[PDB]
RNA sequence: GUCCUAAGGGGGGCUCAUGGAGAACAGAAAUCUCCAGUAGAACAAAAGGGUAAAAGUCCCCUUGAUUUUGAUUUUCAGUGU
RNA sequence: ACGUACGACCAUACCCAGUGGAAAGCACGGCAUCCCGUCCGCUCUGCCCUAGUUAAGCCACUGAGGGCCCGGUUAGUAGUUGGGUCGGUGACGACCAGCGAAUCCCGGGUGUUGUACGU
């Protein structure tokens, strides 16, 4: 018998579009955005961390009825302005991107005429409150040593109150329930990549050149990475909104509209469709 | 002493509040300087009587920590 | 567009299975044979249902298998086609592009006989796959493989002919 | 305006014994010095919550750590009747240990930076003797 | 520009529901201009929001905590219907009526614990449940059996299931009594 | 209920002294216009957290038989319902149903004006966050009738719809959206539903200056058919249970500032 | 029997509650026509005001002089 | 008549019944591989819309077998902490 | 306008096949020391962004067959209530109103949209 029949197609119920695309866990999303211990009607912020092949995407998101709003965004390709040109997806670049997003959020809020109800009803015994967000890892696996927690560590060190434990950081030992902060420092300043460079340079020179061809070409040694990332952190903390210009071709928005509309294929009209139907009928008759 | 929690011999002895050896009692621990993880002050804890009060004229207890 | 390097056929995995049908020492010896052939620990499979005719019970271990990837799978199925004299029959190749064959003596494969383990026959199944299979296997953005990218019975047949110099009857 | 500290920033392990003294650098809060009973002092980077340096060499509990007013030296006074001066941005000891106290050295005091004469710094150590 | 509005009849408030009631008439223009219509409606909305914000900021106490600035609200006063009836006491069961008539006091939580001390083994064990004292001996190696009782024992049955038989009988009796009480309560 | 999760569900569905927040079921008849569906979408967007939505067509006429509505309330634990329909006599109808003890307490029909209806997406403003309750403002003389009428019932139903979750405290940053319902006593009056976002400005005083900006939706209704509650069922539903944290006041017995029980002698 | 309830805090109190009880104890007045029917179990050593400074100095003056000069 | 570190709770990974094509014994029915599979399986209830990166099924951690406090609600208390 | 990250409606978006893709971005991809996890580095995790490639994913268009969604028609019709209101002793036959379907038929369509950053 045929499984895919008219009754099957009629009774079939599709999933959500992003579930079909495999991009959203709605089970996690409902408990992330619609559930709370306190019912004080306050806004909620989530730190969305996503990873691509060549980039790291960090966003600060609130949820509204017609779609999510992005309070601030930082990317690992913006890190070239602070001096990181290689390894934009590694754990250290994740830390630097999280730190950059933290500094941008604080600078946008001014914690680095219209005035708020908090300022209107502030009590004399009132103190500045930290900015709070909850981590959103999406579909990524939360194992010990993942880079979502590197982004979280960078943002927390930058000054965003993210509730977390420390058993998913690199260097944590589950037997002693203790965190090796030397290993954590090595990962923050990118020393694991440097040990990989030295190990390859000692054992397999061909793999060393093939994997780190850009490091050798731009003269980025293994021993310079610690002070390079430290200087990047200092520059991020100093100037969180530095402008970076890419090597991609630059045109205006209307020029890009014209460029894309020149390659867009238009949808056929009713007259053209009827003409094609008549031509097909004539071909079938002939 | 705040209360008598469990006399090991008899629930009637617990109800009467008999202080004997091995009795679990509730004591006021305000003077010991104990705080919880939330910052709250712990002023009531459990101790066990480690002597014979009828023979000694005093109640000696050990905190259960 | 078939000349593109990303449409090159290659072996994805080779699965070696032994279905002894009885739990205990025979299954243990079959697992030992699979382990010494492959280099990795095998997997015990349990019976789904209870069949009184076959003498099996639900949730009882009756079979053992190993999945092998990489050049190890290639050398093992090369040994198996050395055993089978590089001759395959048309029903062995599936409509989805995979194939397989079963042998009756693992001693013929190139391992020394031991009286402790005995003689076991066992079957090979090779899965053929073009690059781009991560699309249907990754957790995030999992989707289907395109129709032109799928491997057909004729494609795996002449791949076998040109690469392994075998005969298909 | 200084705002009230309300939450934990970092919890950094590494000392093997109870901590007896702590002091920030006068230059910035990014560098902290802690002297403990495990015969060591330690420089911490407080931005990332990581260790930076471990100053070893005392054979008693480091009862006191003290940054120089300009922030270029760190003095440690210990239970082993000694005082040592360390370079905080390299982690190495400056010259040798200071000898001459009979008993436990309990407190330190740098001369103020505007009073430094003869091209040098002066350090006062108070001891149990 | 003022932050206080004047109307012939004052507003009323229910700050528990954040509700402001405006009993003054809303003189909607009898025109066809949607612009001035929504302008008048927005003016009324602005007045209502203004008086509600003023009432909340003046007559609710303010507490500044680590979460933020909170206003302590009164309980709601606007009457609203419930979705389900108020809970009522259950009808008394046969045991509860008998205990009320005979003065039988309920057992204390320490008395009714599933724990007891076994002297012979010198250990703490459960009275019932998994490995309970009601199934004592069913896993021991050696059990003496009396000849008369084993002669009266039917064929196939063993002494290792007698306690399970008694437990099942007691469970069946308790279930029958519970079902009888449930049927009587459903009749009432 | 042998299963623990099923026992949890039954205990959640059981009546309580302090009730759970009410749930609204959104559903449509056999025929339903796109304007009615968009209105139901806007109301669901206002009430996403405590609503369930059906997506099929139901052959239900609420003022003829409501046994199916009682069955749906039974199955979904939904005490409020928004039921959409269409007809030649009434082209755009939103039927609000309020339930009690899985039985129909009362019902009211709203007739939507198709020409003045504006959806949420037609206003280009920042929208309300998910789960955040708005404040409510009811304006006009139609809500102060001495006799209970359709406008009083509409006020009660809209308050119960936009009630949200009860809370003794609220953050001052959660006072940013207001829902205004305007209706006048008198040929049939028009009940107007608007949603605004609140902006505050300095005015030189302690109290800020409130300015509003339209958020959507824009709704115009004419009140139609109404099913009133029975008096006994209304009395039972309007009974207010007393919390166990509410002390029964005893004569000459009080609790002082240190918690001691104090007696009074005259 | 071994039980985890023996090693936990039976009574806890917060700093806000302690401050409120301190304010209440400061604002306590005496009324002859009010009778105490049931005492509230409170950590009264943390609530009651401390002894006077002259008493606190005098109560340790003897031991202080003996420690200074044996 | 047997077996079980009990159930439960939280977190994580996976997708089921079935059909087609294939693989020594293996043949309608044993195990393994691929494809198609709105759930047509399982688990609960008695849907006229229960659940699919789960409420299904396997791993990790707890298993402590019914905690403490209360001037509050209801009932009782000649043994009223 | 195109791409990406979160989304809102949740098939006009789904099931199957073909053609094309400037720019960048996604993606396939390369390597298993360290973090981490499997029978299998298949998945997960880490390192590279160099090199190959648009073959697949993805996007746009087209095509059948289904499916799905709108508007009219059905039609104020069947049917349901109402001596309702007129006769009929009454039951009922019209009429009056209130509610109020569906099948069939016709026509159209095969996704709109928010935030942020880029091309």
């Amino acid at each position: 018998k045929l499984v895919k029949n008219s009754a099957y197609y009629s009774r079939f119920q599709t999933k959500f579009k992003r579930r079909r695309q495999g991009k959203t866990d709605y089970y996690a999303r409902k408990r992330l955005i619609t559930q709370a211990k306190n019912k004080y009607n306050a806004p909620k912020y989530r730190l969305v961390v996503r990873f691509t092949n060549r980039d790291i995407i960090t966003q600060m998101v609130t949820s509204e009825i017609n779609g999510d709003k992005i309070f601030a965004a930082a990317y690992s390709h913006e890190l070239r302005a602070y001096g990181i040109n290689h390894g934009l997806t590694n754990w250290a670049a994740a830390y630097a991107t999280g730190l950059l997003l933290a500094r941008r959020v604080l600078a946008k809020l001014g914690l680095d005429g219209e005035y708020t109800l908090t300022e209107a009803a502030e009590t004399e015994d009132g103190e500045r409150r930290p900015f709070k967000a909850i981590l959103d890892v999406g579909l990524a696996r939360t194992s010990t040593g993942a880079r979502v927690f590197g982004v979280m560590k960078g943002a927390s060190d930058g000054g965003i109150f993210i509730p977390h434990s420390e058993n998913r950081f690199p260097g944590y030992d589950i037997e002693t329930e203790e965190l090796d902060t030397e290993v954590l420092k090595k990962y923050i300043y990118g020393g694991h990549v440097a040990e990989y460079m030295e190990t390859l340079a000692d054992d397999d020179e061909e793999r060393y050149k093939s994997q780190f061809v850009k490091y050798i070409e731009d003269d980025v040694e293994a021993d310079s990475l610690e002070e390079l990332y430290a200087e990047a952190h200092k520059q991020i903390r100093a100037d969180p909104f530095r402008k970076y210009v890419s090597d991609a071709p630059k045109k205006s928005k209307e020029e890009w509209k014209a460029e894309s509309l020149k390659y867009k294929k238009a949808k056929l009209s009713r007259e053209e469709r009827k003409a094609r139907v008549e031509a097909k009928i004539k071909q079938l008759l002939a | 002493i705040l209360s008598v929690k469990k006399n090991p011999s008899n629930p009637l002895y617990t109800q009467l509040g008999v202080l004997t050896k091995g009795t679990i009692i509730e004591v006021n621990v305000s003077d010991l300087g104990i705080v919880t993880a939330s910052g709250k002050i712990a002023w009531g804890r459990y101790a066990q009587i480690t002597n014979n009060p009828e023979n000694d004229g005093c109640v000696n207890a050990v905190l259960l920590v | 567009k078939a000349q593109n390097p990303m449409r090159e056929l290659r072996i994805q995995k080779l699965v070696l299975n032994i279905s002894v049908g009885e739990s205990g020492d025979r299954l243990t010896r079959a697992a030992k044979v699979l382990e010494q052939l492959s280099g990795q620990t095998p997997v015990y499979s349990k019976a789904r249902y209870t069949v009184r005719q076959f003498g099996i019970r639900r949730n009882e271990k009756i079979a053992v298998h190993v999945t092998v990837r990489g050049p190890k799978a290639e050398e093992i199925l090369e040994r198996g086609l050395k055993v089978k004299e590089y001759e395959l029959r048309r029903r062995n190749f599936s409509e989805t592009g995979n194939f397989g064959f079963g042998i009756s003596e693992h001693i013929d494969l190139g391992i020394k006989y031991d009286p402790s383990i005995g003689i076991y026959g066992m079957d090979f199944y090779c899965c053929m796959t073009r690059p781009g299979e991560r699309v249907a296997k990754r957790r995030r953005c999992k989707s289907r493989i395109g129709a032109s990218h799928r491997i057909t019975r004729e494609e795996t047949i002449r791949w076998f002919k040109q690469r392994f110099d075998g005969i298909v009857r | 305006k200084v705002h009230a500290v309300s939450r934990l920033a970092h919890r950094i392990p590494g000392h093997g014994q109870p901590i007896l003294s702590c002091q920030f650098s006068p230059v910035s809060s990014s560098r902290l010095a802690t002297g403990s009973g495990d015969n060591t002092a330690r420089i911490w980077d407080t931005d990332s919550g990581t260790p930076k340096f471990t100053l070893k060499g005392h054979t008693g509990w480091v009862l006191g750590v003290s940054w120089s007013p300009d922030g270029k030296y760190l003095a440690t006074c210990s239970m082993d009747t000694t005082v040592r001066v360390w370079d905080p941005e390299s982690g190495k000891q400056v010259n040798q240990e200071f000898r001459g106290h009979a008993k436990w050295v309990l407190a330190l005091a740098w001369q103020p930076y505007h009073l430094w004469r003869d091209g040098t710094a002066r350090l006062a150590s108070a001891s149990k003797d | 520009l003022p932050v206080t509005v004047e109307k012939p009849t004052p507003y009323t408030f229910d700050l528990g529901l954040l509700l402001a009631n405006d009993p003054n008439p809303v003189n909607v223009p009898k025109t066809t201009d949607t612009q001035v219509l929504e302008q008048h409606l927005a003016s009324v909305a602005r007045d209502g929001a203004q008086v509600l914000i003023n009432q909340l900021l003046t007559t609710t106490t303010i507490t500044a905590t680590k979460d933020g600035v909170l206003l302590t609200l009164p309980p709601p006063t606007t009457p609203l219907p419930r979705e389900k009836p108020v809970p009522q006491p259950k009808p008394e069961t046969k045991w509860q009526a008998f205990a009320r008539r005979r003065g039988i006091k309920p057992k204390t939580r320490e008395q009714r614990r599933n724990l007891q001390y076994n002297p012979t083994t010198g250990q703490w064990e459960r009275k019932w449940g998994y490995k309970g004292a009601n199934k004592r001996g069913e896993t021991d190696p050696i059990i003496e059996v009396s000849a008369a009782k084993e002669a009266m024992r039917p064929e196939g049955t063993s002494v290792r299931g007698d306690k399970r038989r008694e437990i099942r009988a007691r469970v069946k009796k308790n279930q029958k009594q519970m079902l009888r009480n449930q049927r009587i309560a459903a009749e009432k | 209920p042998r299963n623990a999760r099923s026992k949890r569900a039954l205990e959640k569905r059981a009546p309580k002294i302090v009730e759970n927040p009410k749930t609204c079921l959104f559903l449509r008849g056999t025929t339903c216009s796109q304007i009615t569906q968009d209105a139901m979408n806007d109301l669901y967007a206002m009430r996403q957290v405590h609503a369930k939505r059906f997506h099929k067509k139901n052959a239900i006429h609420p003022f003829e038989d409501a046994t199916s509505l009682c069955f749906f309330s039974e199955k979904n634990d939904c005490s409020l319902m928004v039921f959409g329909s269409s007809n030649k006599k009434r082209p755009h109808t939103l039927t609000f149903v309020r339930m009690f003890d899985y039985k129909v307490l009362d019902m009211l029909e709203f007739y939507l004006d198709p020409d003045t209806y504006r959806s949420i997406s037609q206003f280009k403003t920042s929208k309300i966050p998910i789960g955040m309750r708005p404040m409510m403002v009811f304006a006009g003389t139609a809500f102060e009738s001495p006799v209970p009428n359709a406008f009083t019932m509409a006020k009660s139903m809209l308050i119960d719809f936009f009630r949200g979750e009860p809370s003794d405290k609220i953050d001052v940053e959660g006072l940013r959206f207001v829902v205004v319902v305007t209706a006048d006593e008198p040929q049939k009056p028009i009940l107007r539903l608007r949603v605004y976002g609140i902006r505050t400005k300095r005015s030189g005083t302690r109290l800020p200056r409130v300015e509003v900006e339209e958020h959507g939706p824009r709704m115009d209704f004419r009140l139609g058919r109404m099913r009133e509650p029975d008096p006994a069922m209304l009395k039972e539903a309007m009974k207010k249970a007393k919390t166990p944290q509410e002390e029964r006041t005893k004569k000459n017995i009080s609790m002082d500032l240190l918690g001691d029980k104090i007696g009074r002698i005259h | 029997e071994p039980n985890r309830k023996w090693f936990t805090n039976t009574r806890v109190i917060s700093q806000d509650t302690l401050q409120s009880f301190r304010e209440a104890m400061a604002e306590k007045q005496k009324d002859p026509y009010t009778v105490l029917l049931k005492s509230n179990k409170l950590p009264m050593s943390l609530i009651r005001d401390g002894p006077k400074l002259e008493d606190g100095l005098k109560k340790h003056q003897a031991k202080m002089t003996i420690e200074r000069e044996p």
